[PDB]
């Protein structure tokens, strides 16, 4: 949070792109640093390997880098996943009348509807287009 | 307008015959983004030595300052752009010009360490004694850096 | 026993251990490999134009060879004869108990002066309504060069004259380490040694590591040449 | 949106696009869900996307109202927004393929080069590529260009004169402009998260700066101003990296009437002219091809090698095979010609479907040549008298086939609906290779046979 | 709550007034960040990206994630709805449908075929019989590879009636002919019909799979859907 | 450590068990966490 | 085998007696003589 590219890359992307060793079957390796704090590392692999053994191996490297990331880094979490663009479906959720911003609806999405989607038959991953409340103090330099 | 704009990404660039045909439309050579950097500014910046030349000669503002008063001559001469340095100095750049901070051309030249350019800005009569808001000289940066040739020429 | 389960279980395991270890013992990389423990194959790296020292060479192979050679499939372990270079602050105690400061201070000035920070922006979400401006703003960023490091400001005096880092120590690029160093027929070298992935198949790796090999040799600097001093493979290839 | 654009610009241009739909295409949009600060080219307050959901299938009855029809309009109708690159377009079938014709080539620094040295090296391959509009078309950048950026120099002699220390500064400025995830909350028996941040009105513009204090050892507030100076500079909002070393990912495609391997040819050699230190690499769709196209030719060969020697061994003879394997063309003339009628491409579908129509086509002249071959063989006719006595009781089974199998594509083929692509692929390359495929190995099987027996008598 | 942040105590005057966090911050429930601003035809929105599970029914998930957002319906608070703006299932249910209705109609259509040539319902039934029993039996072997019914392998199925319908034509028809020709009766008919094609229809697979099998041996994300079409065509001409 | 069931499942087992969904071949999943702190997931795959 | 090695006993009282903490007293020992891993820089575009 706050990171520019170059600060995300120097910091994050460097150091776990200089642990990705011992990982078997890795044809190539891309990622991305941007303004936004965010780091994006895809490792694609040979087709007929396995993901599972591709995902422990590339998040058992990554969890021996984690000493090496800044503090701000470990505590967010950095998060390996199987690479997968198709979605079976994308549920909405609106507020007709005005009551709720797309926080407060996010917020009741994470709580009273997600987790029994995941929970669902054949739902094999669940995302959410938002995120879970946040206690947000706004400070004021004035009054501090 | 809409071809200012065109000329702050065309002098960005350094897309030379994209800005001759541009100056020949009427494009505004005084066009500044969100910053306030004019053609000028980006030319300074990226190097550009022939857009310098041709936008001064289209009545381009040489000592036009951005939001935080730094000028193409601070781009330049911080940047290491020594033709362009000599060419803005040459169309009545304020070698003694000042940003927010009270920074020069003088003290971003010394700091980067560019002696051809500290040689040109002191010809142009530049103040070697002017202060930063910090009371720092071109000699204290000089010295901070420990750029021995650099000291000698600033010591007068 | 599958290798891949068999590294699964122990670093499963090892990851219980790792917040138990010293924090020093964690920031150096702890490592779980499963390779075989004899060497594949020497990589050598030599200058014929006498123009980089060991040092230099070793440098060169830790930050533009090493990696893309650990990421090759087959490869288990790589060893670095040599070291890549660190910012070594070759402190003096004389001229550190000269301003009264101690390695404490020349830490905390590294920590503080050597920093890469996360500053936010100029005009960032949720922002005020009638926002024409955004930009990422740029504090303090790492230092790129010695000259920075000397740079460093410990202590300022009563009498206003500055105390840096150049002045309580030497400053210059060197080894992580200065306990390997190779020769190649006598003369300056630096290498990786190489062992084969558990179960990995020797010729197939020593094929991708020469590939791999391949792909650096264009933009290498003057003089650097590959040697290849110990190979396991050509004997197999051979005698088949 | 050009680059340094805010939220607020980018949510006036997407209301626009919404507007648009819901008025222009209310007969098709069912919906518009609007994502301010989303691309895929990468993230920032100057990127959206509008996803648009049509109405059912039924309810967009013509070529009019179908998905091809309305980007059309959309991208045009856009054409026309100041400030802004706003145009529709379709899925792919499947997303993760890309285009055919499309490459996808790094960029590499090799040699410690820097950002703004790969940033030169791009561009002198960007103008190369333009310079050869025959064979490259739509050669661009994947990533993002520099962008005004706001530097700010901490004074550490002042932060120490004054009694500031760094942690602080860093912080105040970090926390308040940055944001700060302190700790985690319970809010109705679920862990959150806890931010603190500065309220918007103070972390706007560069003069907001100068209004965050920071206490001092002795007590006192210091303003930023005191012992900050800032200046602005260009630098990268996205930094691509690939194998671990600095990259940019260029984009493009080969010309109208160009294959993939002669455009991938092109940007080799234009980028071997490239200043010191300047690598390249395939990657994607590109790695996939480079490594596919080399496996062709022995499946290809190995194909056509087992099914001669499976004809030789069925007919015992060296030669007459090829009077089988010369049926091949036959179905795949009317194939073409079918396809490109319609105006349909060279797809899996239509690959496929010659492979199926050159099987069937095989397989009719296979139990052509058995029948007058074992005539010959068995009961000592003559070459003519058993091939013209072959075809007569071939003829019937052969039309019957076809004539079912002819009006059982009928419908894939006129097929104007949900899936009609793949359909239409699928039968129209089929229909018009079937068509030939009958109409000629009927007269041209015999020819085969009769031509081949004679040249190996 | 924002109750008990607000009541943080950051400091105690001299006086003895207290500042809290109330005092100098604004305390709310927000989003973690702000970057995206989601909305559905002007209204605010939020949602769920759903993927399907590894060897799971695409049609049956759908289903059962309706079923779960119906029972969710009277827990809603007031103005919440949902919406469906991207789905994938009415599109595929579609899709197998169309293919599904081609099978059905192109053996109805060798029905009529067969009765208008042959001219006879005993003749017009073994094909009826033997085509299903192929198809049926495809997906079976289908299951032995462990492919799913999708969009290429059911495609695949349409590109190969041609020869599954060719094969049942080819021996009936021979059967009538030879019956027509030489009086014979209809079990010494088929014997000597057999005898005269059996040795070209195995001829016939062996030439197929020589065609088709190596479309299976394709490298990457194009050989993977070739591969689909290859084992879906040989599978079903091989049970022919 | 020193945590007690009610705020070990809260912070710790939902939190877990939210992302243990679509694993392949499991039949159920049972947990618990008491008042020492310590949360035991157990998750139970089919057959072979 | 066993080799000569140098055993330094720091006397805790002295240390409080004087009012130097044993961090600083084992951080001077073990940064000067054993070395200290500080933090990263960036070396030609390369952490190290
Ligand atoms: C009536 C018609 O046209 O075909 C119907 C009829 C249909 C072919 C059905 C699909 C499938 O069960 C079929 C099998 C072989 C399923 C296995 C057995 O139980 C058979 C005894 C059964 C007979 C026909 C049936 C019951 C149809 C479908 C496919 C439905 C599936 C999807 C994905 C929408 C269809 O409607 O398209
Ligand atoms: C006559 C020729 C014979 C050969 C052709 C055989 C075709 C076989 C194709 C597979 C058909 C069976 O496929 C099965 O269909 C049923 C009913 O639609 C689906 O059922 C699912 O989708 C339907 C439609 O959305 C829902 O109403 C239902 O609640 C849901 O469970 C199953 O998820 C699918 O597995
Ligand atoms: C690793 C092994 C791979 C082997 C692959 C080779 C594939 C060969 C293609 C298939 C060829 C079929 O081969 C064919 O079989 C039939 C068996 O009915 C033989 O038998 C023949 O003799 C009988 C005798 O009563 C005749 O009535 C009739 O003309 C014919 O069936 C043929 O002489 C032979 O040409
Ligand atoms: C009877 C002789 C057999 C001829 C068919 C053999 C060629 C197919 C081999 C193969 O497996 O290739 C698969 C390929 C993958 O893209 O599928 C295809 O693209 C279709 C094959 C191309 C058309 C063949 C006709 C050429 C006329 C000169
Ligand atoms: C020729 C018919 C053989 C059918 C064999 C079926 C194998 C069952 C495989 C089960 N599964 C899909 C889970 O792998
Ligand atoms: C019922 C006969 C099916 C034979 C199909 C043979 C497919 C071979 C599979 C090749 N490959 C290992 C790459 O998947
Ligand atoms: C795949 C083509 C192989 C070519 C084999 C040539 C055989 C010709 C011999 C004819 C003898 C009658
Ligand atoms: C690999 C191809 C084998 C073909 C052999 C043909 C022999 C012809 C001899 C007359
Ligand atoms: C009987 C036909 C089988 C063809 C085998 C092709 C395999 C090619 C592997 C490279
Ligand atoms: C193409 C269909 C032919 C069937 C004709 C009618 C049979 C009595
Ligand atoms: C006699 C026929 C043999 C078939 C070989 C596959």
């Amino acid at each position: 949070p706050g990171a520019d590219a170059k600060t995300v890359q120097d910091t994050v992307t460097q150091v776990i792109e200089q642990n990705m060793n011992g990982i078997d079957n890795l044809m190539y390796m891309s990622s991305n640093s941007d303004s936004t704090g965010t780091v994006q590392i895809t490792l694609t692999f040979e087709s007929g390997t396995d993901a599972d053994i591709a995902q422990v191996q590339v998040q058992n490297k990554l969890q021996l880098a984690m000493p090496l990331l800044p503090q701000e880094v470990q505590q967010q979490g950095v998060s390996v996943e199987k690479s997968s663009s198709s979605f079976l479906m994308v549920v909405g959720v609106i507020n007709t009348d005005g009551t709720m911003t797309q926080e407060d609806i996010s917020d009741y999405v994470a709580a009273n509807m997600k987790d029994a989607i995941s929970r669902t038959s054949g739902v094999g991953d669940v995302q959410l287009f938002g995120s879970q409340y946040a206690m947000r103090i706004w400070m004021n330099p004035n009054e501090l | 307008s809409d071809l200012g704009k065109k000329l702050l990404e065309a002098a960005r660039a350094g897309r030379d015959d994209e800005v001759r045909i541009l100056m020949a439309n009427g494009a505004d050579v005084n066009a500044a983004d969100v910053v306030g950097w004019t053609p000028l500014h980006l030319a300074a910046y990226w190097g550009h030595l022939e857009i310098v030349e041709v936008l001064l000669k289209n009545g381009a503002d040489v000592n036009a300052y951005d939001t935080l008063g730094s000028t193409p001559l601070h781009l330049a001469a911080h940047f290491g752009h020594l033709e362009i340095v000599e060419v803005l100095l040459k169309n009545g750049a304020d070698v003694n010009a000042k940003d927010d901070n009270g920074i020069t051309p003088l003290h971003l030249a010394a700091n980067r360490g560019h002696l051809e350019i500290v040689e040109v800005l002191l010809k142009y009569g530049a103040d070697v004694n002017a202060q930063d808001k910090f009371g720092k000289t071109a000699f204290d940066i000089s010295i901070n850096n420990g750029n021995e040739d650099l000291a000698e020429i600033l010591q007068k | 026993t599958d290798a891949d389960i068999a590294q699964v279980q122990v670093q499963n395991k090892l990851q219980l251990a790792m917040p138990l270890l010293p924090q020093e013992v964690q920031q150096q990389g702890v490592s779980v490999e499963k390779s075989s423990s004899s060497f594949l194959m020497v990589v050598g790296v030599i200058n014929t134009d006498g123009t980089m020292t060991q040092e230099d060479i070793s440098d060169y192979v830790a930050a533009n060879m090493k990696d893309a050679i650990s990421r090759t499939s087959g490869v288990g372990d790589v060893q670095l004869f040599g070291s890549q270079y660190a910012m070594r602050i070759w402190m003096n105690p004389n001229e550190l108990n000269k301003f009264q400061l101690t390695p404490v201070d020349v830490i905390t000035a590294i920590k503080a002066q050597n920093a890469q920070v996360a500053a936010g922006q100029l005009g960032g979400t949720p922002p005020v309504k009638g926002q024409q401006l955004n930009a990422s703003i740029i504090a303090q960023t790492r230092l790129t060069s010695t000259e920075e490091f000397g740079k460093i400001l410990l202590k300022v005096n009563q009498d206003g004259s500055r105390v840096l880092l150049r002045d309580v120590a030497k400053i210059e690029l060197g080894g992580e380490n200065y306990d390997i160093i190779a020769e190649f027929n006598g003369q300056p070298a630096s290498g990786l040694g190489i062992k084969l992935a558990t179960g990995a198949n020797a010729l197939d790796t020593a094929a991708a590591i020469r590939a791999e090999l391949a792909k650096m040799e264009p933009f290498f600097p003057s003089g650097l040449k590959i040697v290849y001093p110990y190979d396991t493979t050509p004997f197999v290839k051979i005698s088949i | 949106l050009p680059a340094g654009a805010t939220q607020e610009r980018t949510q006036k241009v997407l209301n626009e696009v919404t507007h648009y739909y819901l008025t222009k295409e209310k007969n098709n949009v069912e919906s518009v869900f609007a994502v301010n600060g989303f691309g895929f080219a990468g993230r920032g307050q100057n990127t959206g996307i509008a996803f648009v959901s049509l109405k059912d299938w039924a309810d967009r009855p013509g070529e009019e109202n179908k998905v091809e029809a309305i980007t059309m309009r959309a991208t045009r109708a856009f054409s026309q927004i100041k400030d802004a690159m706003v145009f529709a377009f379709n899925l792919p079938a499947i997303v993760e393929l890309g285009t055919a014709t499309g490459f996808d080539f790094e960029l590499i620094d090799q040699a410690g080069l820097g950002h703004e040295k790969l940033t030169q090296a791009r561009n002198q391959l960007l103008a190369e590529a333009a310079k050869h509009p025959d064979m490259l078309t739509s050669v661009r950048p994947n990533g993002l260009e520099d962008t005004p950026q706001f530097k700010i120099d901490i004074d550490q002699e002042k932060a120490q004169a004054l009694g500031v220390s760094i942690n602080d500064i860093n912080t105040t400025l970090g926390a308040a402009w940055g944001g700060s995830y302190v700790n985690d909350f319970i809010d109705r028996g679920r862990v959150k998260k806890v931010y603190v941040m500065s309220e918007a009105k103070y972390r706007m513009l560069p003069d907001d700066i100068g209004d965050w204090y920071v206490r001092a050892a002795d007590g006192q507030m210091v303003p930023f101003s005191a012992f900050s100076s800032s200046r602005w500079e260009y630098g990268s909002p996205r930094l691509e990296r690939y194998n671990g070393l600095p990259s940019m990912e260029i984009l493009g495609q080969a010309a109208p009437g160009k294959s993939t391997g002669e455009a991938m040819e092109l940007m080799e050699q234009l980028a071997s002219k490239l200043p010191t230190g300047v690598g390249y690499d395939w990657t994607g769709m590109s790695y996939q091809e480079r490594l596919s196209g080399n496996q062709a030719p022995s499946l290809y060969a190995i194909s056509l090698i087992v099914v001669f020697l499976c004809l030789a061994a069925l007919y015992e003879s060296w030669s007459i095979p090829f009077s089988v394997m010369l049926v091949v063309p036959l179905g795949v003339i009317g194939a073409l010609l079918a396809a490109t009628f319609r105006g349909l491409t060279n797809d899996v579908y239509f690959q496929v479907g010659l492979l199926t129509t050159i099987g069937l086509s095989a397989k009719n002249a296979i139990l052509i040549v058995e029948f007058a071959k074992d005539l010959m063989d068995k009961e000592g006719k003559g070459l003519i008298e058993a091939t013209l006595d072959a075809v007569r009781m071939r003829l019937r089974p052969i039309l019957m086939t076809s004539l079912a199998f002819i009006l059982g594509v009928m419908p894939l083929v006129i097929s104007t609906g949900a899936g009609s692509g793949a359909q239409n692929a699928v039968g129209t390359g089929v229909m018009g290779g079937m068509v030939t495929a009958t109409v000629l190995a009927i007269f041209f099987v015999p020819v085969f046979f009769v031509v081949v027996r004679r040249r190996f008598s | 709550s924002t109750e008990e942040f607000g009541k943080i105590l950051l400091k105690v005057n001299q006086d003895g007034s207290r500042v809290l966090l109330r005092d100098v911050a604004k305390i709310e429930l927000g989003g973690e960040n702000y970057d995206i601003i989601a909305e559905f035809n002007g209204q605010p929105a939020s949602g769920l990206g759903i993927k399907l599970a590894t060897g799971a029914n695409a049609l049956d998930t759908a289903a059962a994630i309706r079923a779960e957002l119906a029972k969710m319906e009277p827990f809603f608070p007031s103005g919440l709805k949902i919406v469906y703006p991207y789905d994938t299932t009415p599109f595929v249910k579609i899709s197998i449908h169309e293919v599904v209705k081609t099978l059905v109609e192109a053996i109805i259509l060798v029905f009529l075929v067969m009765y208008l040539f042959l001219q006879n319902f005993r003749a017009t039934l073994i094909p009826t019989i033997a085509v299903p029993v192929v198809l049926l039996g495809t997906f079976a072997v289908l299951a032995a590879f462990g492919f799913s019914i999708n969009t290429l392998t059911m495609f695949g199925m349409v590109l190969a009636i041609g020869l599954l319908v060719d094969d049942a034509i080819v021996v009936v028809e021979n059967v009538e002919r030879v019956m027509a020709e030489e009086g014979l009766p209809p079990k010494e008919a088929t014997r000597k019909s057999m005898g005269q094609i059996q040795g070209a229809l195995v001829g016939i697979a062996m030439v197929l799979s020589a065609v088709f099998v190596p479309m299976a041996f394709f490298g990457g994300s194009t050989g993977a859907i070739y591969r689909q079409f290859s084992i879906t065509i040989v599978s079903a001409m091989a049970l022919s």
